[PDB]
This record gives C-alpha cells, structure tokens and sequence, in this order.
C-alpha cells in the first residue's frame, strides 16, 4: 500500500494471530508463537470506531416528510418536487458512493502505516543486535529468550 | 532466534471498493447502507396509521355508502390506502381543495365524527328523505352519503334556509357540503323549485357564494347531474351560516379535529402490523440507523437518505492476505 | 557500475491545482468538466423538436393566421421557440392555464389535427361567416383563427345550441375553444342578440360555466372586446358537449394526443440540425459524458451537472520536472 | 512531497526513461539505459484509471427536465425554483471544486509513494552490496553486468 | 556533539475534531463556522429597510388609519414586520393574492405615492362623504381607508360610473380598490341604491368582473358586511376603467414603482440601524465571509450556507504537544 | 501519526523554537539553541494557506434570497419549500462536518510528513559521521562547532 509494508515487504498475513490487528511472531528456544501488540491495535480500534461514527452520527437524520400529491393542473410545481427529490438522489448517490471509497482507501492505508511504525519501532530498539531479513522479521545476534521476547514487544528492550 | 513484525488475517471475505481498487477482501468491515425492508407498514411514533379499506380519503370523509366499516379512527399518525380503494365520491363532480385536505388530515390527534345538523331535526320546511341516487347504491338499494343530507323540496316549495352552527369543541371542526348542478332547468324545479337559486355559507374568514351551473354533459355512473363537494375548517368559537334556497346537499355530520404536525400518505398493499418504526416506506418499514437506504426515495419518518448505489460497505479492518 | 530509481518526465505543459499548491505542472491530466458547445439545436432521443417559427404555442394552437406553414408536426421530443416569436392570442384575452398546456404538450408521440366541428355543416341556425376581425387580420384583409370559429348570430335569433363530439379517436383529445366578452350591452346585441347569453362546456371531468363580462377597457389592438381562450384534455371514450346561447368561439379543429413523459420548452435562435444529443441546452447541444458542464444551468435531457468552475481539470500523471 | 521522494531526494524526472512512470537507469561496462518498472506502473495505472471512472462513472446522470415557466403572480413559486437551481448549483461547484483538489493531491503523493517504495524495495534487495549515493542512486561494490541489472530490476538479484 | 529536529509547540489550546481522533489541541487553527450576530437589523446593499411600526403590508398599502406616521418610504431593500404588527385589513374581508403583492414589493427602487382619483373632484354624481365605518375607527370616532374611497349613492340614485386612469409615471403603477358585499339585500340598497350592481375593472392585461354576494355571516369587529381587496400592476402607458354600479370601494391613493429585483420580507423585533451587511438573518445581521453559519436558516443576502454545527474549527499548525 | 514521527519517535515538541514550525535543536562547544528549518516552514505555511483559502474562497456565495409566504391553502407549496430548505441543511452539515474532520487528519499528517521527511534529510547528509539516537537526535563523531552546525542545518554539510 502507501507505506508498502501491508502486502509489501511483509507479504502475507497471519491468521494465527488472533489477539489482535498487528504484532509479532518470535521463535525461541522455549517455542514459537503469536502476539497481538495491545497499545498499536487498541489505538488503531478507537480510531476506525471513530472514523465509523462520524460518517454514521454526523447525518442530520430527516424528520418526517414524503413527497406530495398535485392534481392535472399542476404539473408544472410536480416536476419542480420531481426535480427537488431527484436532485437530492444524485447529490445524496454521488457523495455517498464516493465517500465510502476514499475512507476506505484511507482506511488501508492507516493499516498500513501502522504496520509499517510497528516495523521501525522494533527495528530501532534492536539496532546491531538483530539482522534486519525481510517480511518483518529481525534475526538476533545474541540469541534471547522469552523473557527478553517480551521486552521487545514491551518497548523495554535496552542494549543499542 | 528471532522476531518478526506482521498483521492479522482471517477468513473473512467481505470486499470494499476503494478509489485505486475494486473489490478488496477486508479482514472486517461495516455497511452503511440499509437494503432491506421490513415487509409491513408499521406505527410511526407510537400511533397507527389510519387505514381505509376499500375506501378513499373522499370516500370516507363524505360517508360513501360503502365505508360503513371504517367508521373506526381516533388518532392516526398517517394514512394507508390500497390497489382496491376506489369507493369515493360516488355521485359525479368535483371535489375542491381535494389533495389540500387530503395533505392537512394525513397525521391528526382528537378525532371526533358528529351530528352538527340533526337530519329529523334541523330541516323542517324541507323534504330530508327521498334525497337518494342509484349512483351512490347501498345493497342495491338506492341510497346517499351518511354525512351529508341530500335536501329537496317540500311539495312545491323551497324556502330560504337558514342554519347555523357555533364551534363549542375547543379544536378544529372540519365541515363538508355539495351544491348540486342539475342537467337541465327541468329537473331544477322537479328538485328544488327556485328556478333562480343559491347556497351560501359563511363564517369568519369564509366567505364563498355556489350558484347552479345547469348543463348538458355526459354521464357518469348513469347521472347527467354533478355535485361539487367543498369544506372548510371552522376554528374554535367561530361560528358557519349555511343559507340556500335550493341546491345544498347540507351537512349532516362533521369531524372535529387536531391537526398534526406534518405527515403524508402511503399506498401501499402491505398488511399493517402492531409493529414500531422511525422510518416508513410503501414497500415496508426501514429499521433504521443507518445513514443511507436503497428501498424507496418516497418515505414517512426520520428516514435515511435515499440512494441509488448496490453497495456501500465500508472497510474497517485491513487488507485479508491469509496466503494459505 | 551504478543503477539509479527514477520517473517519468515530458513536454507537457497540464496543470492542475491540488489542495495545497496552485498550478502545477502535471505530465499527465484528463479534463472532468465539459465546457463546449454545439452550436445548434439537436435531436434528443432520436426525434426533433417542434419549430413555431414566428408563432407561439398560443398561436399555433389557435391557428393564428400566421401559421399557416408550421402546421406540421408528427412527434417532437421538445418545442423551440425564437426571439421572433409573438404572433400569437392576436384577439386580446386571457389563455387560461397557459403555462400548463405548454407544460404538457413539451413533448408528444402521435399527434392529429382534425376537424372536430366541421364549419359549413355543424352550425345550422346559426352565422358561421362574418365571424372576422381586423385584430386577427390576413394579408391585409380582416381573417380568423383558423382553428375556431366565431359563431354570431342569424337574422337577429339566437337559438341555444347544443353540440357534442365523442372521442373514438383512442387517445387524448385536445379541445380549445373561447368565450367572447363584449366592450357594451351594446355589441352584445348586434352579434349574439340574447341579452344574457351563456356558454357551457361539460364531459366527464369538466364541468364550467362562463358567462359575458361586459364591461369598458382599453383597446388593445384596437379592441375594446376581449376574448378568453380555454382547453381540456377529453378521454379516449369521453363526451364533451357545447351548450351556448351566445360568446361561443366554438371549437372548428382539435388535436389527438399521446402525451410525452417530460420534457420543455427552450427559447433560442440557434440552428435546428439533424444531429443528435442527450443534453440540450438554450445555446447549443453537448456532447456529454462527463459529469459537470459550465454551459448553462438550464437544459433538458441526460445532462452533466452545471457548475461554475472555469477549470476541472484532474491530475492522472505525476508532477512533470523535465529539468532542462 | 509527503513521501520525499518526487522532487525529493529524487531530484528531478527522466524525459529518457518512456516505457512507464517507475524505472532504472543503471550505468554498465555495457553501456547505459533506461528501463520501466513494469509492475508498478501497470499497478499504478490501473489505479489512476479505477480512480478516473469512479468520478465519472458515479455520477448518477440526470434524466431528461428543464427548468419552468411562471407567470406574473406566481413570482413566489417561480423563486422556489430559481432558488432550488442555485442551491445545487453552489453545491456541485463547491463539491465539484474540492473533489478534484484532493484527488490531485492523492494522487501526486500516490505517484511518490510509488517511488518512494520502488527505492525501497532496490535498497533491500542490495543491502551491503552497493552504496547509498543519492538521488536514487546505487553504486555497486561488486561491478555488476547487464545480466545482474536485469535481476535487480526484476527483483530477483540475491547476495545479501 | 549533538544537533536535533523537532517542531513547534505553544501555549495554544485551540482543539479542532479530526477523523481518527476527537478533540486535538493543535498550536494554530481557523473557525470556518459564523455563530455571531449583530443584533440589528442592517443595510442590504447600501439601503435600509421599510419600517412598517404597528402596520403590516395590507394596512400600509389599504391606508389603515393608523399607518399616518409610516406614510414615509422612498425606496427600501427589504421589508421588515414586528410582533406588533396587526393593523391591516381593519374591514372584514379577504386581500386577493396578498403573499404574491407582499413578494413583490419586497424590495423597490422609485416609491411614489399619489392621489390616482382625487376625492373631491373625481365622483361628482355620487356620495364621497359618510363612506366610513366604526371597524376603521380613528380617534375614537368612524373614520376609513386613506387610500380607499368608500362611494355610497346619492339621494337614492346611483349612476353607472365610468372613471379611467392612464399611466404617464414611466413606471409601474400599483393600483388597489375593493369590493363590498352587503350583508343582506335589505343594506345593497340603503347604501348602493341599484338592487343588482357590478363592479368592472378593465385593462390591457387585466378584465375581471365582481359581484355583489349578499349572504349571512358571523360579525368580524362587529361588521356582517366583507370586503374583499383588489389590487394590479398597470404599466407604464397603460390605461386602468373603473366602470361600477355599486359596492366599488374606489381608489383615491396609488402608488408608482420600480420592483425590486428579488428580496423578502424578515419578521423580527431587532432595532434597526444605521450600519451595512452582505447577510441578514431576523435575529441579527451576519457579519460574513466564512463559508458556514449556524444562526437561521431564513436569511436574505450573500449568505454563508446554514448548517447545524456548533463547531467548524480547522486545523492549520500542528498537533500542539508541549512536553512541560 | 501516519509517519511515526511527531508524538511518533520524536515524543515532544519544543515550546523553545519559536521561529517556525520544524527545526533543529543542536548543542556545541559554544552552547545549546534552537533554530527553525525556514525552507520548510514556509513551504507549509504556503500549503496550509492554500488550503484554508480553497476551503473558504471555493464557496459560491448566495446571492441574496430568503424563504417565502404561503396562505392556509398552499401547504404542499409551504412544505416543498421545507423539504427544500432542509434538504440543503441535511446535505451542508454533513459535508462541512465530515470535510473538516478529513482535512484535519490531512492537515495533522502533512506535518507529520514534513517533520519525518526533514530528520531523513539530515540522516542521509551525516551518514557514518553521526550515531542516531533517538527522538530525533544525531550525536558527531567528529565534534562540530557552530560553523558546521550551520552548514548542516543549511544542507550543505558534505563529508560521507
Ligand atoms: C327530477 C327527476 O326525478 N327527474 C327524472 C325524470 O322524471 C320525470 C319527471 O321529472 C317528469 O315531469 O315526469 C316524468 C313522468 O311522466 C318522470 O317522472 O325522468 C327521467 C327519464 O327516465 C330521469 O332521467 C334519468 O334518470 C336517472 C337517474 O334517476 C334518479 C337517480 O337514480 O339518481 C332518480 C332519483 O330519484 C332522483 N333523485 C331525487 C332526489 O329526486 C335523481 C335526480 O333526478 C338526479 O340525480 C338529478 O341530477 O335521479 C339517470 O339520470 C338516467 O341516465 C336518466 O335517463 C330524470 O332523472
Ligand atoms: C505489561 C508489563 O507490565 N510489562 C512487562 C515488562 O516491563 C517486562 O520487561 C516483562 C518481563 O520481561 O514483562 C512485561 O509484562
Ligand atoms: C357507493 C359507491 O361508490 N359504490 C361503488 C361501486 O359502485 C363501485 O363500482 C366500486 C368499485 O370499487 O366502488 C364503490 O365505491
Ligand atoms: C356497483 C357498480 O357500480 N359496479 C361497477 C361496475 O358497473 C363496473 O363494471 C366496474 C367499473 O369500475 O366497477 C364495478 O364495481
Ligand atoms: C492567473 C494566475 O493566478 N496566474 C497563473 C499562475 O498561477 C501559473 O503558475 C501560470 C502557469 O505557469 O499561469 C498563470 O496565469
Ligand atoms: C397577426 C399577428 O398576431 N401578428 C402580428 C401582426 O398582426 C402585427 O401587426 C405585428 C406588429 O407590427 O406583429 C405580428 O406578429
Ligand atoms: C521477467 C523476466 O525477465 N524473467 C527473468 C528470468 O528469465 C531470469 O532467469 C531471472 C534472472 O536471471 O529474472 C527473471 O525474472
Ligand atoms: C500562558 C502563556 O505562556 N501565554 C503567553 C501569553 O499570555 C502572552 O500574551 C504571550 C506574550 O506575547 O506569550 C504567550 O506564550
Ligand atoms: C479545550 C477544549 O475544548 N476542551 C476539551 C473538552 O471539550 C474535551 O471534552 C476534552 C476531550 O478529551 O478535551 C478538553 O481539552
Ligand atoms: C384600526 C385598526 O385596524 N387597528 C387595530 C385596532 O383596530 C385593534 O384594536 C388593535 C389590536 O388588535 O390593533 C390596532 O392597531
Ligand atoms: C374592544 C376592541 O376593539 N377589541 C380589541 C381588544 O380586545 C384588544 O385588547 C385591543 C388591543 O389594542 O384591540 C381591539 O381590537
Ligand atoms: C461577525 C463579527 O462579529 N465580526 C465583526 C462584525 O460583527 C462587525 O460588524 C465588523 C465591524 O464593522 O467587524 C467584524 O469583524
């Protein structure tokens, strides 16, 4: 995508990973295994909700009304109501149906961009104790185990 | 050992459309758009709508012969009429001010139908039975409207008349009447004598004077004869002056009247229900919260906009590669 | 040995604004506004529009004697009037609901004019010449409207007359006809002789009195008379009948009709021409697939959305650095 | 741009390189030339093009109408009218005028991104093999003929 | 040895929503949204309002007897009306077309008004004096309409009047009169003599003819009797006939115009003032050049578009993190 | 935000700069300082200038126009005139509300954008001379006084 990590240099997903929307794999010598980063995904959560909310709550629902009846002598004021309400169908179609495609190219790459900030988070917490490989994985020089795993994905790490 | 960065898959196959790409499987995603209905035509805000039958707003107003039923209504938050309402004004002519009316009682709160000119009563000095048509037929008798008294002359002999009413409901009284246009000048005397007749009513901001428009034309439901229905509606205190001397299909019974706020009709063949819903449509209810509808750009209620897309499903997880 | 990333420049010269910068040079851009037009009045959906000419709906409907060579038409999908376009009521008076019949005839399929009430055979007892006037008058000479007929009365008599016509023609009929309304009490005598005339037009649905408003005016087009015109739309099936003692500009031709959807009326001078369009606008035809046009708000047919921009143009390409 | 890379550190454009909007240039002992990218330009032309027909497309057409005729006492209804026309008229410009600005400025900053991660993708490839000059530019340590050139643009290459 | 990037921060605590994230204290923003009014009622382009005190548009055009101190207008943008504004049609009676008269002087550029049919001079033959009335009561005592002429018969005899106006101003003259209508046969002949009367009023574009409608009706401020006003646009060169035999509440004042091109009317009890504005609402004028306003819908100017936000706060500097 | 710099890898900002938006911090041999990177700055303040007078100035003015006066007998013209006058409510609010927030989140990552892109401009001039810390910090190897300091600050630096 726009930060080219989502389908990217990371090419696939995980359905393994369930916790979550973005984390880390990690195979150690006490097992491999899957887990959700809780603060990026949370976060990431919060904003599609809100993003979901305004373009649900921000319309000024209608309050009662229809369309109207004219006899054989108005015709001229029925196809004014006709041009008011087809009016609005084209207004309401175009900026509905566009809407929806720019949020959501927007929504993807917000996917992507924190994916990518997840990426480089570790990255430069790791710095020359890990090999930067490919598909988002760094190899360790010094060999860590679980406890070390967890400060990684913690943020506490600690050994430039 | 070793770390890696990565996003969650799924099997889920929703698809988005966005703008550089069609249809992109989404781990999840939420629609925006309400497409379906609900089948029946609901209560709009805690009140039913009114519901005819076979018959037509007309019909029911002026007491049609054949909507002896629907004599059943108290508060409606809007009307229902169907394929198979067509009984209506029943004898020929024009109803004034029709879709108006029909426009002004679409949602009312304390209605009451009663007796505002008595028919054994009210018209002495003038021939209340006899004033039946085979067009408006009751069990293939002939017969006339319930609510309106067809008053004719009383052995060669039509005085002016000169009835009036004082609105002591506290609300609105909707009133009623015709004025009938004989064919010809013959029947104008056989009926009401007064070759040179008029009916006049009048009340505070109403003042209007009919006077017989005698003519040849075709006929309708076998009558050469037309009959003009107006109403009016009188406010509380106000007083209506029915004087004529020939012509006048008087009232006999009026409606007293809230008007609501501002609703509308739906016809509609949909069975109504005890149901509740914000939003109505001829087709069905529309439970919804939703921003946007597909189902019917005619509409009763806090309803979502209309439009005319398949489609609006908006992603909210990201990109699904599960690469299986 | 080196290899280096890089895009794509050119010698276009596009620009396009974007949100933060004015005027960029783009290599790449299409143009989402359309702001040209054809020159000439176009076919929409395939047919042509009704040309008048110098006459008006008004007079070509009347049968003005000005338009004696516009009396073809077949099928129109809108009518065009011109700058030089007013012949048309040339006796002064009122067409009733003008504005509407203009509405409804925009767009017609199978349209006939025929002779509904034939002039030397439907009016015995009656003067069918000498129904002239110098207001509508025809190379030099006082004429008529070809299309009506001004019934005057023979040999000072006035018979009521009583003529109907019956439409087996299986689609709409158009009937006008008008009601003269002398400048005296005077005049009122020398051409319809009853003193209290009156003209009476009933069918199904139509049912209107008239009666001769006598009074002092102006002259317009040296008239002091006046003449109010008056339509109706009579059902395949239906009955109209004429009922007059006097006043009747009877009806001599009427027109059959299958009413067109939709569509109106557009007044310019531009070029009729045998190319076609789906959106017409006052000033020429255009050629429209792109959703905005800049042309002219008002239009009929399938058109682009008007806007006010100058410049809709939008980037495809990238920011063009050629770099020379 | 927002991804620094089109008139970047990237300064200028290729009027040589024609095939595509993405490419190499690449220096050999063999001699120099250009080459497009061919999959993202496709990729990105197929993205531009969906984008210019969901603009067009969307737009749900009008269907034949006019505007009225009024006579001289209906100026109240004849108003409506005019100022129904003018209300979709401010509303389609407005829309109109802004729709097309922030489509541009996506789509400019999509072209950067696209350069942005078609470098990326190069310099993950070369990794200790070649040097970060500038301007997009790889210096190779290990002198690379056109067989090799073809294998880095075609992402094949391989040596970390 | 150390330098660093990093961005600016401040004491600001402006917040503006985005789409991710609500309420962000950014260091610099714009307000797109117009919440502030005036107060006062405003210039609309240079010129003020017409005032109409304790009148509305019928009793200052009518000449109600208490619109003697607004006899004072020269040419207005706008109209305004206030809470205390009901001195109008003082005799009971409809205003024909008032919506439509009171639309179209809402704005005007020459406002003359002038003695059309002056009082003691233009109806010799008749009884201009004792046309008055306790319904249109000044200073306690019977009085009338300034501009309305109330003509009785004399001496039992009224003749058939014939009076005409021609149109030399070079510009539009409104002209109003009425119509009475008795309450009963017994009063058409205590006050217009002639048992059946007619009021005609004839031009080039305007022939309409009224009639007595004697009837029974309610008393409105203590009056059975109606009348019913009348008014036209007579252009310039153009000639008005009065022809009547009874009931004319003849013209005495009319008035001389330049319509406006298009305003309206604004009901509010703001004070008017001196200063100018692009933008009037009835509460305040809008001080405006922001896109967006949420004071009222109903408006008359360039006005922003109303919404119903209650906050458009724009971002422009960055989000505001302090670190303190 | 979208690119991880601002409240990202570089925490806080600085109450201190005042000069601009984007700057450099720096401390010497001859003291500590803060300067704002002025190529940058103004380039965004003429980009979120345009932007504001797009949002402001594309606006079609009305041109004059109220609502209007129906008798007791024109309802369905009275309501018209509503579902006229409320349709452009409906329509005016949600797009102002809705473009207003997606200009925001433009707004925010464009400076998140240009903050990120000005530290990647500095890494890429010092390369092996500096060590990259952290929050946007780069220490010398070479020790560099105020003189130097400016010529990186200015982008003429030069020594890979
Ligand atoms: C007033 C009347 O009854 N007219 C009918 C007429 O009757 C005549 C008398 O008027 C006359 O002097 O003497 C002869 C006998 O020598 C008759 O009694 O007769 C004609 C011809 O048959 C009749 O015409 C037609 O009647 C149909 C409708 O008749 C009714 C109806 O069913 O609606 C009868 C009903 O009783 C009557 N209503 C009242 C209240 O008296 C109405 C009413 O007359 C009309 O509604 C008025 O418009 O008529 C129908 O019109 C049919 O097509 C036609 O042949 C006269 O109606
Ligand atoms: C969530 C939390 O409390 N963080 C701690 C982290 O500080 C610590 O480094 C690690 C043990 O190695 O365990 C984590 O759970
Ligand atoms: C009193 C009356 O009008 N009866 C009619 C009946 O004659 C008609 O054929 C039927 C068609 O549905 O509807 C009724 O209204
Ligand atoms: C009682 C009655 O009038 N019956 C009518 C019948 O004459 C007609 O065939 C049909 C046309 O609408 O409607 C029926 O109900
Ligand atoms: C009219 C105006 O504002 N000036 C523009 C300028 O913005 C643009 O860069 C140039 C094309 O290079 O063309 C000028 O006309
Ligand atoms: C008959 C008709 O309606 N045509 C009129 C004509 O009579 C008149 O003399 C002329 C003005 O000079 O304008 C024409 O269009
Ligand atoms: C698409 C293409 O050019 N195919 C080449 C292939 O023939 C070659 O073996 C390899 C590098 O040697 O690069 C491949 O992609
Ligand atoms: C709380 C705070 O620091 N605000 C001050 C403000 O009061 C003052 O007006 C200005 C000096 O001109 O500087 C601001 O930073
Ligand atoms: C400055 C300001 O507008 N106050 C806001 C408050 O309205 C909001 O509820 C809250 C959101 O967390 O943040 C505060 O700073
Ligand atoms: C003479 C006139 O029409 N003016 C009316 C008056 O009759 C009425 O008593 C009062 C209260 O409604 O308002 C006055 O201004
Ligand atoms: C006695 C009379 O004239 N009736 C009303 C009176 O009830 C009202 O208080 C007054 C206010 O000015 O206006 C009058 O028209
Ligand atoms: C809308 C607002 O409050 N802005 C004010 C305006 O009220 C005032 O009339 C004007 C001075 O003439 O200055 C503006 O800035």
């Amino acid at each position: 995508g726009l930060f080219g990590a989502i389908a990217g240099f990371i090419e696939g997903g995980w359905t393994g990973m369930i916790d979550g929307w973005y984390g880390y794999h990690h195979q150690n010598e006490q097992g491999s295994g899957y887990a959700a980063d809780q603060k990026s995904t949370q976060n990431a959560i919060d904003g599609i909700t809100n993003k979901v909310n305004s373009v649900i709550e921000k319309m000024n629902t209608q309050f009662t009304a229809v369309g109207k009846e004219f006899n054989n002598l108005e015709r001229r004021i029925e196809n004014l109501n006709k041009k008011v309400d087809d009016g609005f169908l084209d207004i309401w179609t175009y900026n509905a149906e566009l809407l929806v495609l720019l949020e959501n190219e927007r929504t993807l790459d917000f996917h992507d961009s924190n994916v990518r900030n997840l990426y480089e988070k570790v990255k430069s917490q790791l710095k020359n104790n890990a090999k930067e490989i490919g598909n988002g994985c760094f190899e360790f020089y010094h060999k860590c185990d679980d406890a070390c795993m967890e400060s990684v994905r913690n943020g506490t790490y600690d050994y430039p | 050992d070793t770390i890696c960065i990565g996003y969650h898959a799924n099997n889920s196959t929703d698809t988005v459309d966005t703008v550089l790409e069609k249809n992109v499987t989404v781990t999840h995603s939420v629609n925006l758009l309400e497409d379906s209905h609900n089948g029946k035509l609901c209560k709009l805000k805690g009140i039913a709508p009114l519901q005819l039958g076979k018959c037509n707003i007309a019909g029911w107003l002026l007491g049609n012969p054949e909507c002896d039923l629907l004599l059943t209504a108290s508060s409606w938050s809007y009307i229902v009429e169907t394929s198979n309402s067509e009984n209506g004004t029943c004898y020929p002519g024009d109803f004034i001010d029709y879709e108006e009316l029909r426009e002004q009682l679409s949602s009312v709160s304390s209605f009451e139908k009663f007796e505002i000119f008595p028919k054994t009563s009210s018209w002495p000095n003038h021939e209340t039975t006899k004033g039946v048509t085979a067009a408006c037929s009751y069990a293939g008798a002939s017969s006339f409207y319930r609510n309106l008294l067809w008053l004719t002359k009383k052995g060669s002999s039509y005085p002016k008349l000169s009835k009036s009413y004082v609105n002591n409901k506290g609300k609105e009284v909707l009133v009623l009447w015709g004025v009938h246009h004989p064919p010809t000048g013959t029947d104008q005397q056989s009926l009401y004598q007064n070759a040179d007749a008029y009916v006049s009513v009048g009340s505070s901001k109403y003042n209007r004077r009919f006077t017989p428009e005698i003519a040849a034309r075709p006929k309708v439901r076998d009558q050469a004869g037309r009959m003009n229905y107006y109403w009016t509606l009188l406010e509380p205190g106000d007083t209506i002056t029915f004087e004529a001397t020939g012509n006048l299909i008087a009232p006999w019974y009026a409606f007293a009247l809230n008007r609501g706020s501002g609703s509308g009709i739906i016809t509609s063949d949909a069975p109504v229900h005890d149901c509740n819903t914000k939003c109505q449509t001829p087709h069905g209810a529309i439970n919804s919260s939703l921003p946007f509808q597909n189902i019917h750009p005619v509409t009763i209620g806090e309803c979502p906009k209309y439009v005319r897309s398949t489609k609006l499903r908006m992603a909210t997880g990201l990109r699904n590669i599960p690469s299986r």
